[PDB]
RNA sequence: GGAUUUUUGGAGCAGGGAGAUGGAAUAGGAGCUUGCUCCGUCCACUCCACGCAUCGACCUGGUAUUGCAGUACCUCCAGGAACGGUGC
């Protein structure tokens, strides 16, 4: 399963009145990340579910790893990531550093995905050669460090973990 | 960093989820609550999560408030006279916080029309006749750490401690 | 333009708003009621089509229940006053 | 806290800041009613000011 | 002529314009246009048998307002 | 000039005929002063009907409103654009 | 010409919205037509009749002189005219 | 101007044209212009206005 | 000064809400830009059960607050 | 491909038959005016002649003769006959 | 450009009756303080006519639904009625 903003929620005790259960979920899912919207619906297809959209992918992430089988209202919840995403979110010490473990398929958008979140990037060489091999360079060292202290057994595609060390002269 | 009107003033003010008037201060380390009445009394529900609050006190007069979430947060002492500055508080959410002591949760049963209280991830759940001493001492909350009260829980509340 | 101010000043003259003109003629007070049953005792400076007023000496009377209702009164000395909430002007009030 | 010497010798240092002021005050040229008004308004609440800088003064001498 | 037209040449004189739902409003004008909307600003406003709130700027609907009251310091027959 | 537009997109309190209180983003007039109001919030003030109850303000949120200008009376500002 | 705010308000229908007559009947349903003078007809409404009386009507037609306020689809809110 | 009204002009003038429609009301009667108003505020020690033990002491004290 | 869409309700049972609370049913005859309404076979319904048929009348504009189609229209 | 009804022509129509009309008033449910309308005209303004109020609380009618009923007050215009 | 859907407003006013019921710390008058008596302003309880009936929100107990969606509101039974408005 992918990890989504919004996690849906089932298990729920349904003898709860709406506006109290979105109360409630707000209370609940304040603690993990910012919740942009709850999807609380009464209908007898989606009683007892609700979907809480959340605006970063690190705190639904969160809240599966904190509430699994969470006491709530006499029933303990069960929590997923939901299948779809939403309308919302659809709507919206050196420079370098290299890398070994990569995975051959990834892509290079992937990359700067993942490299880029510790800030902008000079440049990324992916190896032709060897294969699993790269190097990224970051703009500014200050990045490059957080970017190294992070990432070193970053798992992407769990079949494999990276190892990335600084460049050396 | 020290909270001013600064931070007040740049920080997101929206409609939350719940469908009231939110102010978001989501991740600023702040150790202090400070100079909150430059919101000018527009709001009713302030996040809190992620700052290094040591105690839950400065809460200056605002009238339409109905939430507070004082998520992930160091409280050990809680302030007294929240009732006086807060007068129509409907949640309070201390979740991740550390009170310890039954005692620590006493200012609490000042709040009349308190409805909803989340004291979740505390060392003060850990202790035995926890949850009847909170019902015994603030009766006008009607749901607990997301758990509705029952009148067996008020019977048990009301025996212990007499 | 020209003749509808000639038009206006006899219409003025001879029509429903007559009485208006005569307080503006030999400056004599109106008893104007309100649509809040205010009585307004005044002067008019000058009006229009809509019987809006710019009026001096103003008493506004009302009455007041705290019983028996009392008739609080007060002195507006200079006001202008929406066409709208006039009721009835009676141009020579007795007292 | 050198109560005696350094508190004493600021609040008399601050009375003279206070005094050299309003006396620059009445010294310079005044134009216009407002102006005038608001000076001998300002130099009230230096007045006010230096009757409560006065008054810790003559109460810090008991020790 | 209409009166309007006088109304419209007031800006910073401070009136107390009663409104059609019991409202003081206190104020000095800062506009009113043809449609006699009335925009004040330091504005002392009662509502009816409330305490009187202050406001910084207000925008007075032409219809929603009563009458005026005017500052005694004017002088009527230049403004007309 | 065109005074309302100077008031234009901010946090505005709007009071009604009814004696109601939209406090709103103010977003768009004309010339029989309707109103839209992003994320509008609506005022009740409750009659107290006892000697000792006191006298509450029920809120509803309504969200993007069209108020008809024939019900407003006055608008005042809350604060600087959201 | 038409205003700003009856053009958002022809932008709204086809689309939920909901009216409050002066009566303060509350009637929400699927905005067919709108007018310039703010007539409004609306499909599937839902009237809750000032007293709590929720009922569903089907085809109103509510006069514009009548209409309190109009609380629009909130995915309105990012309209150009609006801007 | 937080200490002042313009029609006081900073200590130029007095208003007391607020004061005159407040008269108006108490005397009961509209015989009495601004300028004979001002004649009874020229009074010093001689003959009251009204009689000193009527309703004039509410206006005297404001 | 434009005539409202009320061709759709022409010839079709309505249910007008008047000011004052009051009700009437009818079929809607016709209309003018005023928004007067003609309403034949005109039953007024108090809040009294009892329903009075006063047959064929003018009902002027500004006293509509509302009117339901108990026709699909 | 419709043709309607416009309410001057039924108005006029109580005209032609002197019927005596009901009137309903606004925001008056309490009283009617019935009267038999001799003319009327642009803003629905009429005369009536024998007019009379019924107040429907004292179940009461007074007689008023001919009454130029202003237009802005009218609810419904009710044959009585 | 004051004659039915927006801006010259159809708005204003008052909360049923009774009882040797109870209170105005600092705020009623008169019989020219204090004590007492009388009369045109509230809240709490009791009685007649819990002012009445309606629906929505809401609290206790039992009970059913385990369902992937962009929402006036959502299971049912019984008790209580703190709240809202509608007509008399």
């Amino acid at each position: 399963i992918r990890p989504n903003h919004t996690i849906y929620i089932n298990n729920m005790n349904d003898k709860i009145k709406k506006e109290e259960l979105k109360r409630s979920l707000y209370a609940l899912f304040s603690q993990f990340g910012h919740v942009v919207d709850i999807v609380a619906l009464k209908t007898m297809k989606m009683r007892g579910q609700a979907f809480v959209i959340f605006k970063e992918l690190g705190s639904s992430t969160n809240a599966l790893r904190q509430l699994q089988g969470f006491p709530f209202y006499g029933k303990p919840m069960r929590i997923q990531y939901a299948k779809t995403d939403s309308d919302i979110i659809s709507k919206m010490p050196n420079y370098i550093l290299f890398l070994n473990n990569l995975p051959e398929e990834t892509n290079e958008m992937m990359l700067s995905m993942l490299f880029n979140q510790f800030p902008g990037f000079k440049e990324v060489r992916l190896v032709p050669g060897r294969h699993d091999i790269a190097f990224v360079e970051f703009e500014n060292d200050g990045q490059a460090g957080a970017a190294r202290d992070a990432l070193q057994g970053f798992k992407i595609t769990p079949s494999h973990a990276m190892k990335i060390t600084y460049a050396k002269k | 960093v020290k909270l001013t009107a600064e931070l007040i003033e740049q920080a997101a003010q929206y409609t939350n989820a719940v469908r009231d008037r939110e102010l978001d201060l989501r991740g600023y380390k702040i150790p202090v609550i400070e100079n909150l009445g430059a919101t000018l009394d527009q709001f009713d529900a302030i996040d809190f999560s992620d700052n290094e609050i040591r105690k839950l006190d400065g809460f200056p007069l605002l009238r339409r408030l109905k939430t507070l979430l004082v998520n992930n947060n160091r409280i050990c002492r809680i302030g007294e006279g929240l009732d006086q500055a807060l007068p129509c508080l409907t949640e309070l959410i201390l979740t991740n916080n550390s009170l310890v002591e039954l005692g620590d949760l006493d200012p609490l049963a000042s709040l009349k029309s308190l409805t909803y209280l989340s004291i979740l991830r505390n060392p003060v759940t850990n202790k035995k006749h926890y949850r009847l001493y909170v019902i015994y001492k603030v009766p006008q909350v009607r749901v607990l750490d997301f758990q509705k009260v029952k009148l067996k829980e008020r019977q048990e509340a009301e025996k212990m401690f007499k | 333009p020209e003749e509808l101010q000639k038009r206006e000043e006899e219409e003025f003259n001879t029509g429903p708003l007559s009485v208006l003109t005569q307080s503006v003629k030999n400056n004599t007070q109106v008893l104007i009621n309100c649509r809040n049953n205010k009585k307004l005792l005044g002067r008019v400076k000058a009006f229009d089509r809509h019987c809006n007023m710019v009026l001096e000496n103003v008493k506004e009377m009302w009455t007041e229940v705290p019983s028996k209702p009392v008739n609080k009164d007060r002195y507006i000395s200079k006001m202008f006053l929406r066409g709208d909430s006039v009721i009835v002007v009676l141009r020579n009030p007795l007292i | 806290m050198e109560t005696i010497l350094e508190q004493q010798r600021r609040y008399h240092e601050e009375k003279e800041r206070l005094m050299d002021v309003m006396a620059k005050e009445m010294l310079t040229k005044k134009s216009t009613l407002r102006d005038q008004i608001n000076s001998d308004h300002r130099t009230r609440a230096m007045q006010d000011r230096y009757m409560e800088v006065s008054g810790n003064l003559r109460d810090l001498y008991d020790d | 002529m209409k009166l309007v037209r006088f109304l419209m040449k007031l800006s910073h004189e401070t009136v107390t314009i009663e409104l059609k739902n019991g409202t003081q409003v206190h104020g000095t004008i800062t506009g009113v246009d043809v449609s006699m909307n009335t925009h004040l600003k330091a504005v002392k406003m009662t509502l009816k048998n409330r305490e009187p709130v202050q406001l910084e700027t207000l925008s007075i609907r032409g219809n929603n307002i009563r009458y005026f009251i005017l500052p005694d310091s004017l002088p009527l027959d230049t403004l007309l | 000039s065109s005074k309302m537009l100077q008031h234009i997109d901010y946090r505005m309190r709007c009071i009604l005929q009814d004696g109601r209180i939209f406090i709103g983003t103010f977003k768009a007039f004309d010339k029989h002063m309707n109103l839209i109001l992003c994320d509008c919030d609506e005022f009740r003030k409750i009659k107290p009907k006892n000697s000792k109850q006191a006298e509450r303000e029920e809120k509803r949120v309504l969200g993007l409103v069209l108020l008809r200008g024939e019900n407003l009376v006055s608008m005042t500002v809350e604060g600087p654009p959201p | 010409s038409i205003g700003v705010p009856i053009k958002v308000l022809h932008e709204a229908e086809g689309h939920i919205v909901t009216c409050e007559t002066n009566t303060g009947e509350v009637y929400r349903g699927k905005l067919i037509e709108a007018e310039d003078n703010m007539n409004c007809q609306m499909s599937n409404i839902t009237v809750t009749y000032r007293d709590g009386r929720v009922a569903q009507l089907e085809q109103v037609y509510i006069r514009g002189s009548k209409i309190r306020f109009l609380i629009l689809p909130d995915m309105l809110k990012n309209a150009p005219m609006l801007k | 101007l937080v200490e002042f009204t313009d029609e006081e002009g900073y200590g130029r003038y007095l208003d007391l044209h607020d004061c005159y429609l407040k008269y108006i009301n108490l005397k009961a009667s509209e015989k009495l212009d601004y300028i004979t108003y001002l004649s009874i505020f020229d009074q010093l020690f001689d003959i009251p206005k009204e009689r000193k033990n009527a309703e004039y002491k509410r206006y005297l004290e404001m | 000064a434009h005539p409202p869409e009320l061709k759709k309700f022409m010839d079709k049972k309505l249910s007008l809400k008047l000011n004052g609370g009051r009700h009437v049913q009818g079929i809607l005859r016709g209309f003018d830009p005023f928004m007067n309404l003609v309403i034949d076979e005109c039953v007024e319904m108090a809040t009294s059960g009892q329903q009075n048929n006063i047959g064929m009348v003018v009902i002027r504009g500004n006293s509509i607050i509302m009117l339901e189609a108990l026709e699909r229209v | 491909q419709k043709v309607m009804v416009q309410p001057i022509n039924l108005i006029f129509r109580y005209l032609q038959n002197r019927s005596r009309i009901q009137v309903w008033l606004y925001e008056q449910v309490n009283m009617r005016i019935e009267g038999c309308i001799i003319g009327f005209d642009e803003y629905m303004n009429l005369v009536l002649d024998d007019a009379e109020e019924i107040h429907s609380k004292t179940k009461s009618r007074k007689q008023l003769g001919r009454i130029m009923l202003k237009g802005d007050n009218i609810t419904l215009l009710q044959s009585v006959s």
